[PDB]
């Protein structure tokens, strides 16, 4: 179930390739070295996977078959979904309708697999390359299927700006003081109006008790009273002699605390929640090795399950510290791999990346020639293996070894008359192709 | 939900164990569609994106209040 395919003006492409059908499982590809089978994958991950995203001029222009010039304009590409692409951001022509990029971004990651799926190709002859590959590389592998190290990026990258706006935090923190102290100063300067009309008042009633104390014996010369004559001083003495008259110190004093109650609730908030991010952290640099680890064993797991069929003749394990693979071929004697033969090496390879393509598996898988420098007793277990995987999931090869046609469902040759390539579907006399 | 993830205000220590939730927290793994670790990671991003702006706009009142009465 992927659905058709066909192009205009892409690569060696260059007008229509109107020349495909076709289902699931086994569709095998081959034709002349450097007639545009590689570059006809491009075509594929091209629309299905974001590795042609943003770069500018000479990486997009490369794409649209730049032969002659000719309609530097038109490069499309039909899947079921095209793209077309001309000079400058012109981009998706997406599925007849039309939406966008961070459309299907959505889409495959609900269909999927996505963008997401890092093995959801695999050439390069890396397969190589990756015989080349040493122990740490191993564990990138594996860590970039659980995506892992995307992850690590950000984590450092947030606890850089987290560790970071803690230092507004302190910024902030002396500022605090600095309010504590404006109302510092705005608690004796109330102080003072109550302390003020607290005699205001105590004065002003003294003058009243003997406005009447006094003219009260005036009443009766008609046929404590010394203690508070020399105290009604002892306040008046003191409005007149300390007053830096203000009417607001209780109503400035009430809104401009409230606020520094407000703030330093909020201000040690900050703190509190500070704490619960710094421990969610490591809340989940725990989580990470939980799902590494754990991937790992369904790896391993996997591997030798693998391995052991395309070499039933001997045992492959995984150890890991940071990861190896231990090996015998034959039952016999073993050890490393950082010791074994060229091709002998190139077989791991495979069952692993099997071993890992399939712990996520995808909907889909392409292969460019990975079968380019194996040998013999191997070809054979290998396109078998990968057939009996077919049956779950779409799969598309390039080879140029006959063994995976013995054995192959759909076929496919891709042909280059000097300017335009062209895909064109044999099936016997296809097995007839290479043999020549 | 949503609240979460563009990632103004909210609460955080809210939040960072709403997703402790999503891992392992109070120890009933596994539940909801857990952590795609690429979620975990962005998402904690924008927490703390927060959590900072947060800081930030706080400072910027105790200021413009202290200059405020100033006056
Ligand atoms: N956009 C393009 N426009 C014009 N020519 C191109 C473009 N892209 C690639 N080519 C040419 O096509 C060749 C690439 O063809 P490939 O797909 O690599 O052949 P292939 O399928 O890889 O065959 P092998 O086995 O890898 S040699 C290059 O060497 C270029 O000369
Ligand atoms: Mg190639």
């Amino acid at each position: 179930y992927i659905k058709r395919v066909i192009i205009k003006g892409f690569k060696t492409y260059r007008n229509e390739t109107i020349i495909d059908n076709f289902s699931p499982h086994q569709n095998v590809i081959i034709g002349s070295n450097g007639s545009g089978k590689s570059n006809f994958f491009a075509a594929i991950r091209f629309v299905l996977s974001d590795d042609y995203s943003n770069l500018k001029r000479e990486e997009r222009q490369g794409l649209i078959h730049q032969g002659s010039g000719g309609s530097v304009m038109s490069a499309s590409v039909e899947i079921v979904i095209r793209r077309t692409v001309g000079l400058k951001k012109d981009d998706y022509q997406l599925n007849d309708r039309n939406v966008t990029k961070g459309d299907i971004v959505r889409m495959l990651e609900t269909a999927g697999f996505s963008m997401n799926n890092p093995y959801n190709i695999v050439p390069q002859g890396k397969i190589v390359a990756l015989t080349n590959a040493k122990d740490k590389e191993r564990l990138q592998l594996l860590e970039d299927v659980v995506g892992a190290k995307s992850f690590e990026v950000k984590l450092k990258a947030s606890l850089k700006k987290m560790e970071e706006t803690e230092q507004k935090k302190i910024q902030i923190n002396k500022e605090m003081g600095e309010l504590n102290s404006k109302l510092s100063e705005m608690e004796q300067e109330r102080k003072e109006l109550e302390k003020y009309n607290e005699l205001e008042r105590n004065r002003k009633i003294y003058q009243f008790t003997l406005y009447d104390r006094e003219l009260n014996e005036v009443i009766n010369q008609m046929e404590t009273s010394d203690q508070l004559l020399q105290r009604l001083n002892d306040m008046n003495t003191e409005i007149s002699g300390l007053k830096n008259v203000n009417k607001r110190a209780f109503e400035n004093f009430k809104k401009f605390n409230e606020r520094r109650k407000d703030l330093a609730e909020r201000a040690s908030e900050l703190d509190e929640s500070k704490d619960s991010i710094q421990d969610l952290i490591v809340k989940l640099k725990q989580q990470k090795v939980n799902a590494v680890d754990s991937t790992f064993q369904k790896v391993s797991e996997n591997f030798e399950a693998v391995f052991e069929r395309l070499v039933p003749r001997g045992t492959a394990k995984l150890i890991i510290h940071s990861i190896s693979v231990s090996f015998n071929s034959k039952q016999n004697e073993q050890l490393h791999v950082e010791q074994l033969s060229g091709g002998q090496k190139t077989v791991c390879a495979i069952a692993l990346i099997l071993a890992i393509q399939m712990v996520d598996p995808a909907s889909f898988y392409l292969f460019d020639e990975i079968d380019a420098a194996l040998d013999k007793q191997y070809r054979t277990a290998v396109a078998t293996l990968l057939k009996e995987l077919s049956k779950n999931a779409q799969f598309i090869c390039t080879t140029f070894r006959t063994d995976m046609l013995q054995v192959a469902d759909k076929f496919f040759r891709v042909k280059y008359e000097n300017k335009i390539s062209t895909v064109i579907e044999v099936n016997r006399e296809e097995a007839i192709g290479f043999i020549r | 939900w949503l609240a979460s993830n563009m990632s103004i205000q909210t609460h955080i220590a809210e939040s960072a164990k709403e997703i402790a939730k999503a891992s392992g927290c109070d120890d009933e793994s596994g539940d909801n569609e857990y952590i795609t670790l690429r979620t975990s990671g962005e998402l904690l991003q924008g927490i703390v994106r927060v959590y900072s702006k947060q800081a930030t706009f706080l400072l910027t009142d105790i200021k413009d209040t202290l200059t405020k009465i100033s006056m």
